[PDB]
RNA sequence: GGCUGGGAAGGCCCGGCGGGGAAGGUGGCUCGGCCGAGUGUUACAGCCCCCCCGGCAGCAGCACUCGCCGAAUCCCGGGGC
RNA sequence: CUGCGGGAUGAACCGAACGCCGGGUUAAGGCGCCCGAUGCCGACGCUCAUCAGACCCCAGAAAAGGUGUUGGUUGAUAUAGA
RNA sequence: GAGCCUCGGUUGGCCUCGGAUAGCCGGUCCCCCGCGGGGUCCGGUGCGGAGUGCCCUUCGUCCUGGGAAACGGGGCGCGGCCGGAGAGGCGGCCGCCCCCUCGCCCGUCACGCACGCCGUUCGUGGGGAACCUGGCGCUAAACCAUUCGUAGACGACCUGCU
């Protein structure tokens, strides 16, 4: 009945000064700003979801709009609760600071 | 996760319902069960990976789960090839999935037994008819269950 | 679901910083009151380096040359553009996201601003240094309607005097009723304090 | 030569023995060094200024750590230096407050890197010794010789700036 | 203006730190922001120990200023320190605090159903209040 | 496992020895209610600190985390990609 | 005849040399924003500039001075009263 | 009621001024000033529990059958009295009709129990464009053409013409 995932920014690709890796995503999860309290999203599902023209398939249930795009917390990224994330797809840039859902059903708790 | 645990399942259409876990079958699956009049979650099987253990237990030692329910009782059996397989037909049709009256009679049995012992913890009924979500200013990795 | 904050007491790059990082995001920032931000140094340094900022000019067609804005709210809004990357679509995009005031317009007026202390003057500040007020600054270097933002402002310190006043009685009568009666909701303070409240 | 939490190691050496010389004398030095490698790179370093003496022509007989006897105990360390600026090389004695010689060392290190901008490479260091309340020239140790000692923390300037970085109050400064 | 002061045998709180969240007494002042302190009863060593990890209280027990580990102890327990810091609101909100931290999802669902019950009743007294008040004006 | 066969510390202390900060003391003065507080002068120890004689399990790089080198003087379990 | 990471920019500088990729770790360099990372409850001190300062080559300053301030060396006199 | 395109999202906080070698809250026996404000005194906290380290609302439904609490809410409920001008755009205060017994604890069952599988859940009757129901109101102005010179390279500009 309620939200079942925690929000994330999609800060930017895994980049250098003047090289950027676009198969690796950085994610911003709101509440967690030290690299002590992220081991809980430490391999966590995620999704970034994003409707378009066409109808697309949706399972269980009628035809949506609506698309995502599925992928993996590796690690953490740098002491700020920043984490990495690497999806099936590479995010497509436009959804640079948007939100994604990170899912809670990796349960290791 | 032990026996007589509170679980919350998170994938299925239970969404954040709140279940308590009876035992591990042979495929290693949870046995769940959140009573019918309560949580509307009948014997049912949940893996590991998509549950969440709450730190509320309950004493379960004292109950006899049926033997003959098991990871074989909880299959599916539909969609048979050898039919026409032309036009309208084959499997499309037939719209519902029959209640199987020995489920029915499995979960009395089972909600018999249940349901006094979680009647004993006050509030314990209200807490299992609630569902778990996410609001603002609570985060899963500060908040501890 | 958009951050409200009061420009008085911090500093000018250091609350700047973190409204360019923020606002990148997708963050929706509105700063109110830019007068109220202060600058490190001595007035005069800053004022010579605003003067410094005006003499640079386009010596051909100064139509075409720097936007030298008077107001502390556009500054701020410029000195915020200078770390964001504003020749980008994103950029772009993040300045649109950001809103800045002269003063606290009605709009901001009633709802309840966060304090950054990262970037306030006494955290970030020695107390034996000096600084300048932004609004001083501005008024000396152009701006033109410092007297008109200060009327209203204190005009609407009134009104919020008044509201203050009138919530400050709300709580108090919320107390005597509390206190009047506990006895009848003794039993939920109880499960209330024994997790962590009331005390 | 770097510089990190220092310690105190005796270095006991000789050069090798020779057909003229069978039992050479040896000689004993205090060296604050980060590790025992550095402190036996420095112990060699001044025993050839000293004497006539090098590390492939000698031996270290033996390095050890040395402990601090009252770890527990406020001491006042007196320190000689003799360091070399931008200019011509200078003496100096200085005082500090600590409960170790080697802590005493690091700090005077890090004192004379703050003030001076002497590098650990120029600055030599002659010999520490500790001294009572009194034989103590420096005001700056000299005001803490206190029994009654009383002084409150006026201006508290907070830390955890970056701890939720939006709040509504504002944050205290007296406490 | 200043209420407490760095004087030798004043109690203080551990902020942060490897002993955080525990007291501990002021033995001798070492430097400009370093102190000798002393935990014999609050499970610390005789250590250094700077000024800005340590929030001083307003308990200040008599001990010499180089007491060997064994006087300040004695002072501690003549003092009682342990019950008067535990009856002190600092430490009553400190242990909400945890608790609150510490609370669980059952826990958190009783709390929230009785903060609904509490919070409907003292808003119909308030409201029952507020109109009393308007009648005795009018 | 090694060290200065680790340094100090924790507890019971016992029979002595000297020195120092300057204290339930004395004392010029100051401030409040014989008492409390702040300053100074000789200065024993009934506040203590340091050294020399001599001994008890309470240790152990100690979860009173005060400051090392480590591994046939070393093994187990778990999580993430 | 030479790409690559850093020096904003770049022949010769630092690191490091090249088949197409996935994961991990570094060097030289950095971690307020642009821009990946100190969003450490970092440690010790110095510095007020109405021309402050901010990192090899490198893109800028000298002699002489200042009770502005922070340390060091030496020399006298002060209860027989400076 | 379908009907194309565009998307962000996944409860809200409706508010003092302010200082940092200081502040927050009451009563104010007392005094001054226009229920309110200021001053003295007193009493409670100040690593802030009158804490954004926070508060507010619960996020299953329906049947009856008890207790504690209880006259609250709704029908984009219908009519009056106001606050609000900074870039007001929102809220408050009173009358009349009908309907409901909702919060907190316990029994009492039933809700496709869709047999483990993902974009669930909302701000949304979202914003823009084209079409089907009614009631109350509307009636054009601009440009070209002509003319004029206070204007003019051409445009443009100042003017006249039931």
């Amino acid at each position: 009945s309620g939200r079942l995932w925690c929000k994330a920014i999609f800060a930017g690709y895994k980049r250098g000064l003047r090289n950027q890796r676009e198969h690796t995503a950085l994610l911003k999860i709101e509440g967690v700003y030290a690299r002590d309290e992220t081991e809980f999203y430490l391999g966590k599902r995620c999704a970034y979801v994003y409707k378009a023209k066409n109808n697309t398939v949706t399972p269980g249930g009628k035809p949506n709009k609506t698309r995502v795009i599925w992928g993996k917390v590796t690690r953490a990224h740098g002491n700020s609760g920043m984490v990495r994330a690497k999806f099936r797809s590479n995010l497509p840039a436009k959804a640079i600071g948007h939100r994604i859902r990170v899912m809670l059903y990796p349960s290791r708790i | 996760i032990t026996p007589g645990t509170i679980l919350i399942i998170l994938t299925g259409r239970h969404r954040g319902k709140r279940v308590v876990f009876l035992k591990q079958l042979s495929s290693g699956l949870l046995l769940v069960t959140g009573p019918l009049s309560l949580n509307r979650v009948p014997l049912r099987r949940t893996h590991q990976k998509f549950v969440i253990a709450t730190s509320t237990k309950i004493d379960i030692s004292g109950v006899k789960i049926p033997k003959h329910l098991t990871d074989a009782y909880f299959k599916k059996k539909q969609l048979r090839k050898p039919r026409h397989q032309e036009g309208e037909i084959f499997d499309t049709e037939k719209e519902k999935y029959e209640i199987t009256e020995q489920r029915k009679v499995d979960q009395k049995a089972v909600d018999s037994q249940i349901l006094p012992k979680i009647k004993a913890v006050p509030q314990l009924q209200g807490y299992l008819r609630s569902v778990f979500a996410l609001t603002n200013g609570v985060y899963p990795h500060k908040l501890v269950f | 679901q958009v951050l409200v904050l009061d420009g008085r007491g911090h500093l000018l790059g250091r609350l700047a910083a973190i409204v360019a990082k923020q606002v990148l995001l997708g963050r929706k920032v509105v700063v109110v009151r830019c007068e109220g931000i202060n600058i490190s140094g001595n007035f005069y340094r800053n004022k010579l380096k605003y003067l410094a900022f005006l003499r640079k000019r386009m010596n051909t067609n100064p139509s075409r040359g720097p936007y030298h804005f008077r107001a502390p709210s556009r500054i701020f809004w410029r000195t915020v553009r200078g770390m964001l990357p504003h020749k980008t679509k994103r950029g772009q995009a993040a300045l649109d996201r950001l809103k800045v005031f002269d003063g606290i317009p009605p709009p901001y007026d009633k709802k309840k601003r966060m304090v950054v202390p990262a970037a306030l003057k006494v955290v970030r500040l020695k107390p034996t240094r000096k600084f300048a007020y932004l609004g001083r600054l501005a008024h000396e270097v152009g701006w033109k309607y410092q007297a008109v933002t200060a009327t209203l402002e204190e005009k609407r310190k009134e009104k919020a005097k008044i509201h203050y006043r009138k919530k400050k009685q709300l709580m108090r009568l919320r107390k005597q009723a509390e206190k009047n009666v506990e006895k009848k909701i003794d039993r939920f303070t109880e499960v209330l304090k024994t997790h962590g409240f009331l005390v | 030569k770097a510089s990190g939490t220092l310690r105190e190691y005796k270095v006991v050496g000789r050069c090798l023995p020779t057909p003229k010389c069978r039992t050479p004398p040896l000689y004993r030095m205090r060296i604050f060094a980060p590790n025992h490698v550095v402190a036996k790179s420095r112990f060699w370093y001044f025993v050839s200024q000293l004497k006539k003496m090098k590390k492939s022509s000698g031996e270290i007989v033996y390095c050890g750590q040395v402990f601090e006897k009252s770890p527990l105990r406020v001491k006042n360390f007196g320190i000689w230096l003799r360091y070399d600026s931008r200019s011509g090389t200078h003496n100096m004695y200085r005082e500090y407050r600590d409960l170790t010689t080697a802590g005493a060392v690091t700090q005077c290190y890090r004192d004379m890197g703050a003030r001076h901008r002497a590098r650990a490479h120029s600055i030599q260091i002659m010999k520490v010794e500790e001294i009572a309340a009194s034989k103590c020239r420096r005001p700056a140790v000299k005001q803490f010789h206190d029994s009654k000692i009383k002084f409150p923390l006026p201006h508290r300037v907070l830390r955890r700036q970056h701890k939720p970085r939006f709040t509504t109050k504002r944050p205290n400064t007296f406490f | 203006v200043f209420r407490r002061f760095v004087e030798v045998g004043r109690v203080a709180y551990v902020s942060f730190g490897p002993h955080a969240g525990k007291l501990v007494a002021i033995v001798d002042v070492i430097d400009q922001n370093r102190a000798l302190v002393d935990g014999p009863c609050t499970r610390v060593r005789r250590q250094a120990m700077p000024f800005k990890c340590m929030q001083l209280t307003d308990f200040i027990l008599k001990f010499p200023h180089s007491a060997r580990q064994k006087y300040v102890r004695k002072a501690w327990e003549k003092a009682d320190i342990n019950t008067k810091w535990a009856a002190t609101r600092w430490a009553k909100k400190i242990e909400a605090r945890e608790r609150k931290a510490k609370m669980t999802d059952f826990d958190r669902y009783k709390v929230m159903k009785a903060k609904k019950m509490r919070n409907r009743i003292i808003k119909n007294e308030v409201k029952k209040l507020q109109r009393a008040a308007l009648l005795k004006a009018s």
